[PDB]
């Protein structure tokens, strides 16, 4: 019987606006922009969230650091894939609800491929029928998704804390025959390793928008600059492994 | 100090 399902639910961040002027004429600069202020906005609640996650904050406060900083791109792209499945049967890409990418702003986006790559990964909540359930466990499983190559200060109780919300994820399959659960534990976990290459994507455009930020008009928030510039490099520089399920 | 550590350490 799953342990944490109710935790889940309960904790569950509510929806965040972006603030973004949709009567303006669209830009890069601008959709960019906003789409900056709605991730520092998404970042202060992920960091509530992860911190009311059982276990979460009985790791060093600097592997809770470190985590945080390295999952936050995971965490809110699956995050938004599941608002684009659950608010326009994944057609369009639901940042917020006065922040929804049609196929005109992603290409005005400049990272239209990006935004192509996260349209397909919501449309795998389609195909999936992925359940409220399955998508609260999978997202809670992607803080603990990519570790420092030379491992955490707390590795060992990281691990075991790792493996009892897998096995929470097998719970909930199950909850909700054996071998049609072992093979529904197999697709949802592909789905979520299949999310670190486009995770790894834009991590590199991050980048290089932040390093172009003055010349391209792009403002970054002070806490996703400060986050940014703690361990984007150190991801593109190959200092972190994902750990895989497959 | 960090804004992310201000926001670990503080009550919320
Ligand atoms: C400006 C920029 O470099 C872009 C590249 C990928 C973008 C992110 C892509 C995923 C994302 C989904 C959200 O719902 C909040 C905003 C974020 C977190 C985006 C913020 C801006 C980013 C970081």
């Amino acid at each position: 019987i799953p342990i944490f399902l109710s935790v889940l639910q309960s904790i569950e961040p509510e929806v965040v606006y972006a603030g973004y002027d949709n009567t303006q004429p669209d830009t890069s600069a601008s959709l960019l922009t906003s789409l900056n202020e709605l991730g520092e906005r998404q970042l202060v609640r992920v960091v509530k969230w992860a911190k009311a996650l059982p276990g979460f904050r009985n790791l060093h406060v600097d592997d809770q650091m470190t985590l945080i900083q390295y999952s936050w791109m995971g965490v809110m792209v699956f995050a938004m894939g599941w608002r684009s499945y659950k608010n326009v049967n994944s057609r369009m890409l639901y940042f917020a609800p006065d922040l929804v990418f049609n196929e005109q702003r992603m290409q005005k986006s400049t990272m239209y491929n990006l935004c192509v790559r996260m349209r397909h990964l919501s449309q795998e909540f389609v195909w999936l029928q992925v359940t409220q359930e399955e998508f609260l466990c999978m997202k809670a499983l992607l803080l603990f998704s990519i570790i420092p190559v030379e491992g955490l200060k707390n590795q060992k109780y990281f691990d075991e804390l790792r493996m009892n919300y897998i096995k929470e994820l097998d719970r909930v399959i199950s909850f909700q025959n054996p071998t049609s659960s072992s093979q529904r534990f197999y697709q949802l976990t592909k789905l979520l390793d299949s999310l670190q290459d486009l995770v790894r994507k834009l991590h590199q455009f991050t980048f290089d928008t932040f390093v172009q930020s003055q010349s391209l008009s792009v403002e970054f928030p002070e806490m996703m600059s400060e986050i940014i510039s703690a361990q984007v490099p150190k991801i593109l520089a190959g200092m972190v492994k994902p750990l895989l399920f497959h | 100090q960090a804004l992310l550590r201000y926001l670990l350490d503080k009550d919320d």
